[PDB]
């Protein structure tokens, strides 16, 4: 059995993890068999924080009560100094000062495209100086559920690998995030999302410009995107200065008889689609098409 | 021997076995070809019905509507400089047909598993064959993400829709097999 | 959108999932545009359970109140019979009669060997005719829990992939199992297990028989097993008739000076080891060694 | 060129880099060779100290104690009919030494990850090299299961034990390298 | 389900198809079970006839002759600590039976290819199944080297010997299948 | 087209490859457009062998006739020195002096075990300073041959991947090796080998020592080897001093009633087998068995 | 971290080591950067010199000459809908640059092997890195066939051409590395 501390053992009261503001009783105790080979009233049993002397007792039992510890870890190492020999490190304690975990104030779940993996994002709050474990739970109408745990201390987001297929377009799904640390536990308020709110249409991948198969000013734009789109929007703004973009386009993959400027000067084109007008987010504008 | 033709022959055989299982499992649900209407999900989205024809049969080219969905995705089934556009558009449309069906079949299977009993569930082997054929058809193959629901759907509606899709898919599988045989010879 | 039901739609009150004993209002309704092509007072709108007639209304609206449904699924299909044409299936409902889920009375977690994956086993109880989801949670001394879901309707056991390394041999770890179904939720009582209780030593893999390097009756047995064993037991029973096996052996991998019968007749040998005498399970007897 | 010798040379280099990182990360914790006692976990369990010697050096064979732990596990590093028992026992004992260290290193790494900060963590590459060498040494290689704890251990004790193991392991790594060089030549 | 049992079931089916082909191809050569004597090449070399029995059937153990050919080669089909020696010796003997047959079958195939016409040639799939089963049975599998001759042998003698081996091998394949079923259950 | 020599071209007569003793006419010629930018009677056109001056001509055409070139490669580089500018390398020639290739005096083909790949070994002779290509051909009684080329300049041996199955144990197979180089071609005399000569039995892999299941001096040795062995030999020599080993053993895998010394002192045991007494090589002695 | 950037960083390092070896091996042949003229084989064939620029640097777009060699081959290094055409054309041109160099390097290596001595030969590792990067850059990667000659070429000319190519290739390798770093950030 490998043992880190052989000469003596050091105890901490109440524990290595303490609430910000508490006082720890670091006590260095030396086993009777171990000790300075020659008894002398010169040898000492020092205690050091970051190699800084805090106490010194000739006797094997050393007691200290450190206070006002800041957030972080402080290494208290208790070395033995003999009469002529160099100091031998005996044992030490690492103390993590921590505070109660922040509750996530805002939780949002976004699925990219009709086929996508749901991803939920939260505001962690102040960082407790402690290991942090995050649990994300998603439940449907009745209480079935999916849970995943983000063991990583810092998590940008947690993604449910399982895709969500909604039994009906109007359903209620509720998501909650729980943060647990040695000192305490904070749980976010339940947030209820309908499937349309979670889904976000993909930007239209395709784009084509045709001048109505003619030299005429009128232009026809042939783009392609996800099948379930009941709305759309197009940018007809002149390239040199942005002006106005039509709020809505008809449910046509291929634009027809769009009003375009008579010159053939290059014009930037951007396109967006809305899965549902009543409760669907707008898609990101498609890569600009030059001319 | 054509490797894609072998995959297509495997596809038709896999659908034939699954269709036989579906009729035996759902004794009351009506799943005979006579009582099931023909409904094709890919009716307007893809041009397999027109583009996938022998070169002799297609001539006017007027009926190909403005190069409909002419993505022409390059793939390992053919070679880029090997065959005419009429077969290049056809291979892309066949890839799209398999993508539309696989996404739907996975959605049905995820709902079927929730059933307290296991009366019927889609064949994992048949789904794997569809994915393998798509990988050869187009390099930029997208694998469908695992689908699941947080609630329980009505099972009767899923079982009637399943029978309607299986029969329509079987007709599509023979159409793919005929094209693969033509490419080989 | 493939539609399974076109001619008409059928509703169920309150829902397809009902508690054992409840009564469902299956109501078959026909859309006005669809119907018998020739109005006649001969056409009917039948409702069938497992193809057995329960009701018949000439009018498009048919109302039924089935009662005393047993546990299971009953397919109520509502077909249309016209005057001379054959019956056309219009729409149907599948009803799952279920009961509240049984709580697991006993939960036991066993880890095989010093290095093993913890596996917990429970008594499911009566099978509710409904989809069953089982969640197994393991919490250590402070609150840090591993979340695993057995989505399979029938689960023999759920295994935690991560091996448990105990900070100290005496620690308390608590395990709970939760069962959730459309109708209700039952959670097992928390059971607290120390690490020694969970661990079960592996049966000694090795065995060797030597007669003290001599023709003498005394025999030496050279076996090998997991390193952390503080006890052991050996079977010295005569092969022809089992007699008695020593309760404990010294902490020796290789037995020495064991009392063995003077004849060279074949003797079966079995060996077991105990990781901890105070709170450790006995290992399974090792494969019998002939002679 | 010997493939196992290449793995052993990779092992010694990987330990040398990890040891340098450990000294830099733990500035206060004492991790110099002078202040760290030599403690070997495999002191009595394995016979690498005696079995792994050049054939010329070992002669009386009396010191090999009763074929201690003479498992003689067959493996891809040597061939079954290629070398003398003295090297067959040595290869088995080296496999056992790597198994004892890998199980311990994984336990330390699982405790180190819980630290609020990331002052030090065992090199994933070094652990992978140990597993690769064991796979060649013995066909019946056992992969250690992912280890985790439901509580938080004292970190100072783990960091002192880590330094003691790293230095002892480095000496073991040179011993394996010398044997692999002898097998090659 | 037992993976080795699946390989053994594949082996029996592959031999059954090859035997049917052999009877159809060699119309004059006599290849009916009635006209072909039973001759087993592995008559004395291996103890599969005695070692491979259900545990209930074998009791006196006297008939196992002095642990004949008791190599007990460890393998992926069973686990080292899983089953009794009676099945460990049996698995080794089955591996040896497949090695004796594969070496002979490859020699016959190399002579058959030289024929001006292609009346019959051993099934490549059947040979592959024999190799796959041997790899699972014993880790130290030896792959037979490509065999060839610099002269042309009499073909009638090879075709009579082929029929004698195929029928004897088919009986051996059922014996392996029975043992694999017993191991699974 | 990257061009190695732009300023001028250098020719060699007859060729870069020459027989040992021949004289090469290295001639450095400068293209008219290229040259020293300022004509002066100070600029020179030097020719260097290993950077050692051999000639110098002011005119663009430089002619040299090097003689007594030793075996090897000599780099003759022809640089241009102008009046004040540094020398610019213009073009160069690498000459390989070579001699006619040595014929392989002895050819031996050995197959290891009943199942083995035939390997043939030859004595290359003096190394010609030239690229060497070796072809090994094996012809059976029928005139069908396997063709394999050892393109590597130095070849210890060439191995035929295909195993040789002999239609009859007495057959004649003939092997020849051909060496070809720019200067000439030498072919080894055909050597005819019967299958028994090529095959060499493997050393017996297995060995077991039993004292006739008793404390008696007589010993029984249970070894295993390749099936087709019609002879064998055993070493019964005392371990301390080698004495005599029996010339032949009976055709038994397991030795029985062998005469062994009464003491139990460790004895080394070695075993060999002969595939054919009339024309088969002896197998290598098996790993010594201690005691 | 960008995987193609890692391959490009591996490429620059591999060329740097090969260039150092070339200078040491060819002591007389002049291979210092001062005495070797810069000659680029891909001077007019590819538009890497113009297309591969940071988006901020390229603006008028007039200098891109009529979408020169605008194959825009789709590949695993980028995603089809991820980056602007300016980087899509650049990735195709970089693939073409590596194809032109690999075909030439293999031709030089085949001539170098014939040398009676082994003064210098192209690094197999460097050639492998070029192939790996091309596979990621374009799905339709063509592997160059093994090249050989039936006669012996002058070696001095090959050794001067080799030095000219190595130095030019090293400049190309840094240009690829800069583009990969820009794509990552
Ligand atoms: C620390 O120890 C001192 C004396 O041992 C005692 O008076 C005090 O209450 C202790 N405080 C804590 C927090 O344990
Ligand atoms: C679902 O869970 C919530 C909170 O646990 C509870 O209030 C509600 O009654 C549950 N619903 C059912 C149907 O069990
Ligand atoms: C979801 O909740 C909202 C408000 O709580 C309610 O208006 C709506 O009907 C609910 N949807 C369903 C399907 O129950
Ligand atoms: C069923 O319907 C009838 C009449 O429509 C009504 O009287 C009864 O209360 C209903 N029962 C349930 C359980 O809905
Ligand atoms: C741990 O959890 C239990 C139940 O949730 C609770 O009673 C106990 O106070 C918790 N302990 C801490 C330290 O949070
Ligand atoms: C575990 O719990 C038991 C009883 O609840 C208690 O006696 C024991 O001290 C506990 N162990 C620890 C380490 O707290
Ligand atoms: C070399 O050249 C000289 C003069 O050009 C000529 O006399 C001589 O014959 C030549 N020798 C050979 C071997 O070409
Ligand atoms: C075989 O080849 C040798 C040499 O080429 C020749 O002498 C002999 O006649 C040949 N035999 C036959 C049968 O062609
Ligand atoms: C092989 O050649 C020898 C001498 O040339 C001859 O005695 C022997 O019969 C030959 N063998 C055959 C099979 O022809």
């Amino acid at each position: 059995k490998i043992d880190a501390c052989k000469r003596g053992d050091v105890t901490v009261k109440p524990s290595h993890v303490i609430l910000l503001g508490s006082t720890v009783n670091i006590t260095c105790s030396l086993k009777p068999r171990q000790g300075c080979f020659h008894y002398s009233r010169r040898n000492k049993l020092i205690l050091y924080k970051f190699d800084r002397r805090i106490n010194f007792h000739h006797g094997h039992s050393l007691n200290s009560q450190v206070t006002g510890l800041p957030l972080g870890t402080t290494l208290f190492v208790c070395k033995l100094a003999c009469i002529n020999s160099d100091e031998i490190q005996i044992c030490g304690a690492e103390i993590f000062v921590g505070v109660a975990p922040e509750q996530p104030q805002n939780l949002s779940c976004i699925q990219k495209g009709e086929q996508g993996t749901v991803a939920c994002t939260w505001e962690r709050g102040r960082d407790t100086h402690l290991y942090t474990e995050y649990t994300l739970q998603l439940s449907g109408p009745k209480n079935l559920t999916w849970q995943k745990q983000c063991k990583d201390i810092y998590c940008d987001y947690l993604d449910f690998g399982i895709n969500l297929t909604p039994e009906s377009p109007e359903s209620n799904f509720t998501a909650k995030v729980t943060a647990v640390n040695s000192l305490g536990s904070s749980s976010s308020l339940p947030s209820t999302f309908t499937f349309l709110d979670i889904v976000r249409p993909l930007p239209p991948w395709d784009i084509r410009i045709k001048f109505q198969k003619a030299s005429v000013s009128r232009c026809t734009l042939y783009w392609r995107d996800e099948g379930l789109v009941l709305l759309n929007r197009l940018r007809y703004r002149p390239s040199n200065s942005r002006l106005w973009n039509m709020v809505n386009v008809t449910k046509a993959k291929g634009r027809h008889d769009l009003l375009d400027l008579k010159p053939f000067t290059e014009y930037e084109f951007q396109i967006s689609s809305k899965l549902h007008l009543y409760k669907g987010s707008w898609s990101d504008w498609s890569e600009s098409l030059r001319a | 021997m054509f490797p894609c033709l072998h995959h297509s022959q495997n596809l038709l055989r896999a659908v034939s076995n699954m269709l036989q299982k579906a009729r035996q499992t759902l004794e009351f649900y009506p799943c005979t070809s006579e009582e099931i209407d023909h409904e094709d999900i890919t009716k307007d989205k893809t041009s397999t019905v027109e583009a996938c024809l022998p070169l002799e049969l297609t001539k006017n080219e007027s009926c190909l509507n403005s190069r409909e969905t002419s993505f022409i995705t390059n793939g390992s089934c053919l070679a880029s400089r090997k065959t005419s556009f009429m077969m290049a558009l056809c291979l892309s449309s066949i890839y799209e047909d398999l993508k539309m069906y696989q996404v739907e079949f996975k959605t049905m299977n995820a709902k079927l598993l929730m059933d307290p009993k296991r009366q019927i569930f889609l064949d994992q082997n048949m789904l794997a064959v569809i994915d393998e054929l798509m990988q050869a058809l187009n390099f930029n193959s997208e694998t469908v993400p695992q689908k699941s629901s947080l609630e329980e759907p009505d099972f009767y509606k899923t079982k009637i829709k399943l029978c309607i899709l299986l029969h329509a898919f079987r007709i599509r599988a023979v159409t793919i097999d005929r094209v693969m045989s033509y490419l080989n010879a």
